[PDB]
RNA sequence: GAAGACAUUGUCAGGUGGGGAGUUUGGCUGGGGCGGCACAUCUGUUAAACGAUAACGCAGAUGUCCUAAGGGGGGCUCAUG
RNA sequence: UUGACAUUGUGAAGAGACAUAGAGGGUGUAGAAUAAGUGGGAGCUUCGGCGCCAGUGAAAUACCACUACCUUUAUAGUUUC
RNA sequence: UUGACCUCAAAUCAGGUAGGAGUACCCGCUGAACUUAAGCAUAUCAAUAAGCGGAGGAAAAGAAACCAACCGGGAUUGC
């Protein structure tokens, strides 16, 4: 059992786990059988672009704040400032997200903006006559691409008054850490008499 | 520790004993081979000190049993009121605290007492509980 | 054979424990005197 | 009737010994023994009135 | 009340966990198998819903809904016509129900891991062993 | 509450210039109406009190409020429920009385 | 401890108040604790017994007897308390009617370790009845010490009747000295009876010729 | 007709329960069993004049005791004849 | 097998236990007397009387409180049988 | 007397529908032990095998009584 010196292995296989093994040959068929679908479903929809477009969007934790990306649809705020309802953005192919909301006025105004060049961008057929024909797109997305906010320039004058950095985030720990203790501290001396 | 762990083989007669949490004198005990390859079984027959009642154990001769202490103490009666001694230890420590016995040797003591004998009484404790077995007259120091 | 019944088997025949059995006993158990109040021929 | 453990003697004595007279009553408790015990108990009591007597 | 395990004579025939014989509970409801023997009872019925009207201490009561699907005014009526699709034979007894779903743990949140998108299905997810074709 | 800029403390993030957005209808989902308040006070009206109810009243009545809503926390769930219940039953103790 | 501090400071106080000003006594009046034990029988439990020395003494001038050996006479002479020797105590003769004359004579004795065997010899159980019974002495021990301390003793033993009673001091000591000495008097208390203090059926402190104070 | 809000039934809780279930039932060892402990240790010897060194080798011992029977200082000399 | 809760509704009586409001009560003999016990107490006094020394009695007597055990009335009482 | 309503029936009444098979994959119920722990009872094997009920070309899940604690994300499924 336990023998030379050698890292203590975690091996789970000790159920009937040769029941349950999934080899992936059907890789090159599979992503063949993709490409399939995706051409067959363009020529079905022929004119249009294949996906909707989707929202520039903030990434949610501190790990990932940093970046921004794609989101599932614009918020309905977004939809009325770009001036059009979402029924009909919805059928002119937008992608409406009935449950996110607007706090951050940079990504409101990044998406409105996004909108107008969208509604800029795109020839909406009338749905009875002509159909002037018009070479479609693959990829709103390849045609919007998300652009990462530029944060700063390159180059600025130092402005140093004298606070380290470091001193100002030990005073706000030890301020957060010694907050509640303050108030109650000042709630019975409010109340001593 | 008031009790301490022993073997029922290392047990002998006049010896005490833990049987079904009670303090307990041995008067018999008897060794029997099992099987014939197996190990002999102890049968002890033992008499509870306070109570009077006959109890008895069988067990295998390895194992262990509980065994209690017993300490037997010897006091000089003061008085017999309600049923309860009044005792007085040497360097003069008196309790009060047993009761008195309650059988023949209760009315012995009584009457005893009452006629008017200085009286050495032997009271034993085992287990967190107090009794007096035995009384005997002081032949000097009267 | 004590396979059988509660009082088979021994190199002699004889019952082992009491015949006289509990009321509360169980199904299997009772075999003998079920909760005799006394025993014995009087006279 | 209200000190422990006497109703649950008092549900039996309903319970199968309703429908019963005295001489029957008498009978089985002289068969079973009971009466003998009541009447150590009261003799119990007999000797403890006595030797205080004794005594004095 | 409980479900009695039906063993011979309390006899279990392992180890000591799994003795048990009376306290053990069923996984069902009450509900669930009430309208299951409903939907046995009218097999060319589709059982909708269920709720309780009454109970004592023998007996729970329940009333189950229940609509034709052969019936023209459930053929049409699109609000009610897809219970007339095939894959909506015996709700009830593949626990599709209200009560179905309940008791099988079908709800979002992460107090429901275990039974999200069924137990089985999660289970045999995340007990297979993926091989690729270069091997990561 | 707006943020300090830097990583730690009370207010910590980043200050970007805030929005605040449309109120969502489905916030207000437990917001008493006229039509339900005036259903429910025509119920109690008419089907009265329940028996752990009644014997509430007599607690209020008797052995004071915390008794009360000792009792009512063993009766129904939670410390809160038990609050709001003693809550309305001294409320109609209040009404009745005024009745 | 259930009692506080600043409660038996403030009964303490009002206690003082009625004693010393409003109706003064010529006799020095002792305080005294009156206890009442809860949930307990005397006949079944343990009957508790034990005995603290207070630091200032309750009562100075209380009469004590030491019977007692040569050396333990000689000695009380220097003390100035009253002795019988064993000569004196076999002159008594057991006679009834004298010995109980001397019990309620003296509220306390002091015996010797060699003659503490025959004090019931010759004097009796009658005692043990009485509940006086001589403490031991020895010859290395101070007996005007040993006085003062007998004289400051409190003594708890439950006896058969579930209240007691105990001297705490007198009246004329001051006010942190009695609180202290009632508070340990009160643990002393609870740390004999099992079960502490719910066992404790009522505890009031009165003075002598005073009203009752009652302490939960 | 009888019985009656008691039985019954449901769920918990205490007792009883080899009727039944599952499992266990040391080691060393001139075979195993009984006996013993050579199973954790200590002194002398075997032990072959560094150290190490076996046997169910020999002669014994341990599961405690002590607020002094620990620490420092001073004075004195013991068994025996 | 025993208990609780539910099934479980409708009515009358009789007991018992607590909360806190208050009342009265205690006779072997001896001893001036009716001694429930404890603990303090040598002075308290309202009478200048009662205790104390002293009598008897296991237990002693004024003047204080406490604790049991009894009986005893009442509550929009709390409850159990 | 007559005519309703409610509830419950009967018809070889008019028209329909269910059962059984298959079961690799799917949705549930029920449910072990061998084995591992160098013994063994919790544990493990395994929420598996066996048993039972119910579908489709997929099924199931699915448009938050969600995740989060951030400058917040946004049905389900799969890698
Ligand atoms: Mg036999
Ligand atoms: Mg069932």
């Amino acid at each position: 059992a336990i023998s030379k010196n050698l890292p203590i292995l975690k091996n789970h296989f000790r159920k009937h786990w040769q029941e349950r093994v999934k080899v992936h040959f059907d890789q090159a068929g599979k992503k063949v059988s993709r490409r399939n679908a995706r051409a067959t479903r363009a020529a079905k929809i022929a004119p249009r672009p294949l996906d909707l477009l989707r929202p520039v969007v903030r990434a949610p934790t501190v790990k990932y704040n940093r970046k921004v990306r794609a989101g599932r649809g614009f918020t309905l705020a977004e939809v009325k400032a770009a001036g059009l309802t979402a029924a009909y953005a919805r059928t002119i192919g937008i992608a409406v997200d009935h449950r996110r909301q607007n706090r951050n006025q940079e990504i409101f105004d990044a998406n409105v903006q996004r909108l107008k060049e969208y509604q800029s961008k795109i020839i909406v057929f009338p749905r009875n006559g002509k159909a002037p024909e018009a070479e479609q797109v693959l990829s709103a997305a390849a045609t919007f691409p998300i652009a990462q906010p530029a944060t700063d320039v390159e180059a600025r004058a130092v402005q140093d008054n004298g606070e380290s950095a470091f001193r100002t985030l030990r005073l706000a720990r030890s301020e957060k850490k010694f907050r509640g203790i303050r108030e109650k501290r000042a709630r019975e001396k409010a109340e001593a008499e | 520790s008031a009790t301490y762990p022993m073997q029922c083989s290392a047990l002998r007669k006049n010896g005490f004993v833990v049987i079904k949490s009670r303090p307990c004198k041995i008067v018999d005990m008897s060794t029997s081979k099992t099987g014939k390859h197996g190990h002999a079984k102890v049968h002890l027959v033992a008499i509870d000190i306070f109570t009077g009642k006959k109890l008895e154990d069988l067990s295998p001769s390895t194992h262990n049993m509980e065994v209690p202490v017993v300490k037997r103490n010897e006091y000089q009666l003061l008085d017999i009121d309600d049923g309860f001694l009044s005792l007085m230890n040497m360097d003069g420590d008196t309790k009060d605290d047993v009761k008195a016995p309650e059988g023949e040797l209760g009315d012995s003591l009584q009457t005893a007492f009452d006629e008017g004998k200085d009286l050495m009484v032997t009271i034993i404790s085992a287990m967190g509980e107090e009794a007096a077995i035995s009384f005997k007259e002081a032949a000097r120091t009267d | 054979n004590p396979v059988d019944h509660p009082h088979g088997g021994g190199n002699h025949q004889h019952i082992g424990k009491a015949s006289t059995i509990s009321r509360g006993a169980v199904s299997g158990q009772k075999a003998g005197l079920i909760a005799a109040r006394r025993t014995g021929l009087l006279r | 009737s209200n000190v422990r453990g006497k109703r649950g003697k008092l549900k039996k004595i309903q319970k199968k010994y309703a429908d019963q007279d005295e001489t029957e009553r008498l009978l089985r408790l002289e068969a079973l023994g009971t009466l003998k015990g009541i009447e150590k108990q009261q003799q119990r009591k007999k000797e403890e009135i006595m030797k205080r007597e004794v005594r004095e | 009340g409980n479900r009695k395990r039906p063993v011979p004579k309390g006899a279990t025939y392992g180890k000591p966990t799994n003795q048990g014989v009376n306290e053990l509970k069923y996984q069902r409801s009450l509900r669930a198998t009430a309208e299951e023997r409903v939907g046995r009872r009218a097999a060319n019925l589709r059982v909708l819903n269920s709720y309780w009207v009454n109970q004592d201490s023998t007996y729970k009561y329940f009333e189950v809904i229940l609509v034709d699907p052969q019936h023209k005014a459930i053929r049409r009526d699109a609000r009610y016509n897809w219970i007339c699709d095939p894959v909506h034979k015996h709700r009830e007894a593949r626990g599709l129900t209200a009560t179905g779903k309940k008791s099988r743990g079908i709800n979002k949140g992460h107090k429901f891991n275990n039974t999200k998108a069924g137990r089985r299905k999660t289970w045999k997810r995340q007990n297979t062993l993926s091989l690729w074709r270069y091997r990561k | 509450t707006v943020k300090t800029g830097i990583a730690i403390g009370l207010n910590k993030g980043k200050k970007v210039t805030s929005m605040t957005p449309a109120p969502k209808i489905s916030y207000k989902k437990g917001a008493a109406s006229n039509r339900t308040k005036f259903v429910r006070s025509l119920v109690r009206e008419i089907a009265g009190l329940s028996p752990y109810e009644r014997r509430l009243i007599d607690l209020i009545r008797n052995s004071g409020e915390k008794r009360a809503r000792k009792v009512a926390k063993k009766r129904l769930g939670s410390f809160t429920r038990a609050k709001a219940k003693v809550e309305e039953m001294n409320n109609i103790i209040a009404a009745s009385r005024r009745h | 401890s259930k009692i506080t501090s600043s409660q038996v400071r403030e009964h303490v106080k009002e206690l003082l108040k009625y004693s010393n000003e409003t109706k003064k006594r010529n006799f020095l009046e002792t305080v005294e604790l009156q206890v009442g034990l809860k949930n307990y029988d005397p006949q079944r439990d343990k009957r508790f017994s034990g005995s603290l020395k207070l630091p200032n003494c309750p009562r100075p001038n209380m009469s004590i007897c030491i019977f007692g050996d040569a050396f333990d006479v000689d000695r009380a002479k220097s003390c100035g308390v009253d002795a019988m020797s064993v000569d004196d105590l076999k002159k008594l003769n057991k006679n009834k009617k004298l010995i109980k004359k001397l019990s309620k004579k003296y509220n306390a004795f002091i015996a010797s370790e060699v003659l503490i065997k025959q004090v019931p010899r010759l004097l009796g159980p009658q005692l043990s009845k009485a509940g006086k019974f001589p403490t031991p002495v020895s010859h290395n021990d101070d007996l005007y010490g040993k006085v003062t301390d007998v004289r400051s003793t409190i003594k708890f033993q439950l006896k058969k009747v579930l209240c007691l009673a105990v001297a705490v001091g007198n009246v004329e000591m001051e006010e942190d000295v009695l609180v202290n000495q009632i508070l340990m008097s009160v643990n002393f208390f609870v740390s004999l009876l099992k079960k502490n203090w719910q066992n404790v059926g009522s505890l009031v402190v009165k003075s002598s010729m005073g009203p009752a104070f009652r302490l939960y």
